[PDB]
């Protein structure tokens, strides 16, 4: 249980540096289920609702 | 005789002057002593008159200049300088 606890926390991590257009959010939006950390309680549920809820100055100052 | 001109020209002067030229010196900002020569009339011309007041344009033509001075005889100095 706390294996694959932590074991989705650093994926979930890993997805959300992950900048798609078909990110986490469609995980997200099914992972109301299940997306953090479940042993029995506590810091377990409470995860839940952590995670549920020169030419670059040439684009910064030719186009900003 | 220009530099001095400009140093003490009219503001508002300089506001239509620098609109009739604005091209003319876009365009020219791109033996070998011709060009460069008055590429380096173009910048002692046109450093004087943003210094006084400040669209989109602009934005570009700063590193058109920018380049000029970054290469790897001596005009050749002295347009980075310019």
């Amino acid at each position: 249980e706390q294996r694959f606890n932590n074991f989705l926390k650093a994926l979930q991590e890993k997805v959300e540096i992950k900048q798609l257009n078909h990110f986490w959010e469609i995980v997200v939006q099914d992972g109301i289920t299940l997306i953090t950390k479940e042993e029995a309680s506590g810091s377990s549920v409470t995860a839940e609702e952590a995670k549920k809820f020169g030419g670059d100055v040439d684009d910064l100052l030719d186009m900003i | 005789s220009l530099l001095t001109l400009l140093w003490h020209c009219s503001l508002d002067a300089l506001r239509e002057f620098f609109s009739t030229i604005v091209v003319d010196a876009i365009d020219v900002l791109k033996t070998f002593d011709t060009q460069i020569t008055k590429k380096m009339g173009y910048y002692k011309i046109l450093d004087v008159m943003y210094s006084r007041l400040p669209n989109e344009l602009t934005k570009t033509l700063i590193k058109l200049c920018y380049d000029a001075f970054t290469e790897n005889l001596e005009r050749r100095r002295l347009y980075h300088c310019a």
